């Protein structure tokens, strides 16, 4: 019962700090994650054309 | 610059304030080097009531010209702006930051405006503090202009004594005063000069109450006066009576007898005789 | 960089909304076929 | 690419790292900087073209980037950051306790104060009751 | 140590405040 | 002393001097006090947590969507890069076949 | 609330209101009228900021009446608020700057009297300041 | 800056690059790989621990807490569930390689 | 060898000593102490991270290690609670002792004044 009292205290301090900064850090996290998705879709599109170009050089 | 002004004036005559703002923000990208363009923008933002933009404009001005190569004209304009917005603790802040970070060969504008701001919006203990610091700077300047402006020393010494300033600083400035020995062998030019020495001894004896140091002052007078070409009886009489105080007549007689020895002079005889009568 | 006036100065106490917070049709045709 | 150049500030497509800098540059930038100035823009150490290596990703075996936010390293990291906070917290509490516990031991006069009251009151009584 | 990203909050606040604002 | 001293019968006492059943009642009430302190905290924690769940749930739902999309794209890149390398190698084999036929 | 031909016509009505309240000994109401008269409009307070009612607070007649009642019936600190606001708005004439300093001097707030003279000098341009400087420099010496 | 290790696919607080490959690694992982195999893990070039160039630029920022990650026991619970999924993944790989 | 950190009292994997006091620390705690408090933690003198001298230099089951963490974390938090509980008890003893002291000064003041009356009975 003493141990759980401190876990709950540290939980409160974490939650209160989380209330200050979670909304910003999650927004910042998404803004980084969005960049990876667009850059991955760039790589996906770039490699698709290269596969298609090989089909072209084969047919030609 | 005159071209951009006519575009600003064009937009303002149609009351297109946000347009005129955008011209300024482009105008400072081109002619930003002229501080007056930067002040004119902040006057414009202020006069249209965008006081948060006017403040940011001055803060960006300081940033632009560099907070090491600090510019007095921004500081004065910024400080007077905050003063006119009743941000007087910021206005005082800007002036004090200016004086703290700039050499006193500039800052004369910061000073005069600071002793305007403080002289209205400050209070007596502040008003007198800044005026003293102005005057000390002012004497220090006019001393560097000449050195032999003894009346600048006599004021400066009196000011520092009157404000009860710390002994080391009053003693130091006396040493700088004393180095201005007249370049002449003629007593006329020494007659004004010599009271620097006398006041230094009087300060050391009365105010510092360090009689050993006061003795060194008087001794250094006699090593400086030519004595063969002329003498001051003043210093010999004072140095004799200084050794009558501290109960050392055996020194006072030695001092006064050497005065007779090097330079028989009627006031020296009279004063020594009078001393021996009183004893 | 040098210690900023941004940092050294007191925050402005005369803050006010208007002072420092108020900063700065057609028709269409119907679609294809319809 | 995800690499951002330290000097141009752009997301580069020609990532190169230099051994003296430990820092990331565009190839097209650093070669001309070496040509015109021979110097690392960051450390101001010397540079030469053999000190430069170009980055790559997505080779064979290259693990998929974890994006789920949770990870074993990051959980162990924040469990470590909890532990450091609790020990430095506990250390300052232990220091506070030592200060308080020290002075209240030095302050244990109260029985000797009581003897002084006994001595004073008994004197008072003998001085009050003599007439 | 945990929320050290607040440097990015003020930076993005600063960058945002560079909109409708001056040179350099 | 901080372990030996417990209140009982509305007074502070040594623990060891009490009757056994009174020690059990004292330790029960001592435990129930700590359980009170926990529950007073847990309710406060749950109150803040419940606010965070709804405040952040939108940002979390966006991240969940992006993770699924990113996994789909990267597995497509993997399979497409496999297809690139076989057809490049197959293109060489077909070129030899042309000369043969 | 009604229309008038000009600011001075309206200012006389405000004064006439406080005037009758003062003669009927409603001194606190009279001050309340002057406070209500003199309050500077905010930029949204009126249909336009050049209407007669939106400009009447710049009339020096109105502030003169207000400050005189505070001298007669208010506290020293409240009088400084009136005079300082009157100085702030450029309303104060050199004469009533000298009245402000006379008031502080009479209440022996000599050092604040010099700040009153000091901002008198900041507002006005020569020769307007000339009698402010005259009274300042002789009083300081005295 | 932000970096991910080629071996683990996680963010790394100690990014390093081999001189014999373009790929970047978490230092303690690549060193342990070198300590077994003496070779670049991706190019298979021969590699030694001194052929490693270290990025002194700041490593990837911490992943934000989940709301369930605000308490130490729930971090340990989360660590347990995370660990089980990592082991099932590693076990799934050796099955997939056999197939 | 075994080295004990002055802050935590735990065995440390990275023992470091500060020149301003000569007490050994875990590098990570003392850097965080310096970064928060600036002083040496034991001598209270000014300290900085460059003044730190580095000293010279198995696994069993993951379900077991996770349970060793659980039990060990409960011990660390139990200690922290007992410190907060003990610290309030020390403050309660202290404030009581000062009250006894101040009451005794009032009694000694009261009696010493009354003792002046015996000279004018
Ligand atoms: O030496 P004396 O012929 O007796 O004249 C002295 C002497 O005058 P000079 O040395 O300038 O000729 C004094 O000057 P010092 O020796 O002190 O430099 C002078 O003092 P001041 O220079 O201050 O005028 C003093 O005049 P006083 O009596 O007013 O002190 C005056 O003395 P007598 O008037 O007695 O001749």
């Amino acid at each position: 019962a003493k141990a759980q009292n401190e876990h709950l205290l540290m939980r409160q301090i974490n939650l209160e700090l989380m209330d200050e900064y979670a909304a910003e850090s999650y927004l910042q996290r998404n803004k980084v994650m969005e960049d990876l998705l667009t850059h991955a879709e760039k790589e996906l599109r770039k490699t698709k054309e290269a596969v298609m170009e090989v089909h072209a050089n084969r047919k030609m | 610059e005159q071209a951009w002004q006519t575009y600003i004036n064009f937009e303002l005559r149609y009351k297109e304030i946000d347009r005129a703002r955008s011209v300024y923000q482009r105008f400072l990208h081109v002619h930003g080097i002229n501080v007056q363009n930067w002040i004119k923008y902040a006057k414009f933002e202020e006069r249209n009531g965008y006081i948060g933009n006017a403040r940011a404009a001055y803060e960006k001005a300081m940033e632009y010209f560099g907070e090491e190569d600090i510019n007095e004209t921004v500081l004065v304009a910024f400080a007077l702006f905050e003063e006119r917005q009743k941000e007087h603790e910021r206005a005082r802040g800007i002036f004090k930051y200016g004086l703290d970070n700039l050499p006193s060969n500039r800052t004369e504008e910061i000073f005069k405006h600071y002793t305007q701001h403080e002289k209205k919006f400050g209070e007596r203990v502040g008003i007198e503090d800044v005026i003293i610091s102005k005057r000390k700077t002012q004497y220090e300047k006019m001393v560097e202009e000449n050195g032999y402006n003894y009346d600048a020393w006599f004021d400066y010494l009196r000011l520092l004594e009157n404000e009860e300033t710390d002994r080391e600083e009053v003693e130091d400035v006396y040493e700088r005063a004393i180095a201005n020995i007249p370049p002449h062998s003629e007593k006329r030019y020494w007659r004004r000069y010599i009271y620097l020495w006398i006041n230094y001894a009087l300060y050391e004896e009365l105010v510092a109450k360090d009689f050993d140091r006061a003795r060194q002052v008087y001794k250094a007078c006699i090593d400086i006066i030519p004595h063969k070409t002329f003498t001051f009886a003043k210093v010999w009489i004072m140095f004799a009576h200084f050794e009558i105080r501290q109960l050392d007549l055996n020194a006072a007689r030695k001092i006064m007898g050497v005065a007779i020895g090097k330079c028989p002079k009627d006031k020296l005889f009279r004063a020594y005789i009078d001393l021996e009568l009183q004893l | 960089m040098s210690m900023k006036l941004r940092d050294i100065l007191p925050a402005p106490v005369a803050a006010d909304e208007a002072a420092s917070q108020i900063r700065r049709v057609s028709k269409e045709p119907p679609p294809y076929g319809k | 690419m995800s690499f951002v150049c330290g000097i141009s500030g752009e997301l580069t497509e020609d990532p190169v790292v230099s051994q003296v800098s430990g820092h990331i540059f565009d190839r097209r930038l650093i070669v001309k900087f070496i040509a015109e100035n021979g110097t690392d823009p960051i450390s101001h150490g010397e540079l030469s073209e053999d000190q430069l290596v170009s980055l790559k990703s997505g080779g064979t075996g290259s693990a998929p980037r974890n994006v789920s936010g949770t990870s074993i390293p990051s959980l162990l990291k924040m469990l470590q950051d909890e532990w450091d906070t609790v020990m430095l917290n506990s250390f300052s509490l232990r220091q506070q306790l030592q200060i308080a516990r020290q002075e209240l031991s030095h302050s244990l006069y109260q029985h000797d104060a009581a003897c002084r009251v006994i001595s004073r009151l008994s004197k008072e009584l003998t001085a009050a009751r003599e007439a | 140590h945990e929320y050290g990203n607040v440097i990015k909050k003020v930076e993005e606040m600063k960058v945002r405040r560079e909109n409708e604002m001056l040179a350099l | 002393c901080t372990s030996e001293i417990i209140l009982s019968k509305d007074k502070f006492t040594r623990i060891a001097i009490l009757p056994r059943e009174e020690q059990m009642k004292a330790l029960n009430d001592e435990f129930q006090m700590y359980r009170g302190w926990m529950n007073q905290r847990a309710k406060r924690a749950a109150k803040v947590e419940k606010k965070l769940r709804v405040k952040l749930g939108g940002y979390q739902a966006i991240h969940d969507k992006l993770c699924k999309k990113y996994q789909e794209v990267t597995t497509e890149i993997e399979m497409a890069n496999i297809e690139k390398k076989t057809f490049e190698r197959l293109g060489e084999h077909e070129l030899k076949a042309i000369n043969k036929r | 609330i009604s229309q008038f031909g000009g600011v001075s016509e309206l200012a006389n009505v405000w004064c006439a209101y406080a005037e009758m309240e003062m003669k009927h000994k409603r001194a606190k109401a009279a001050l309340t009228v002057m406070q209500r008269a003199c309050v500077v409009p905010k930029p949204g307070d009126y249909e336009n900021m050049q209407s007669v009612q939106a400009r009447v607070h710049r009339s020096p007649i109105l502030w003169a009446m207000y400050a005189d009642y505070e001298e007669c019936c208010g506290t020293v600190e409240s009088c400084r608020k009136v005079y300082d606001k009157m100085i702030e708005l450029r309303v104060a004439s050199p004469q009533m700057i000298m009245n402000y300093a006379m008031f502080l001097e009479e209440n022996e707030y000599f050092e604040l009297a010099f700040q009153a003279y000091e901002k008198g000098i900041a507002l006005f341009k020569w020769p307007g300041v000339f009698d402010i400087w005259n009274t300042y420099l002789v009083k300081f010496i005295k």
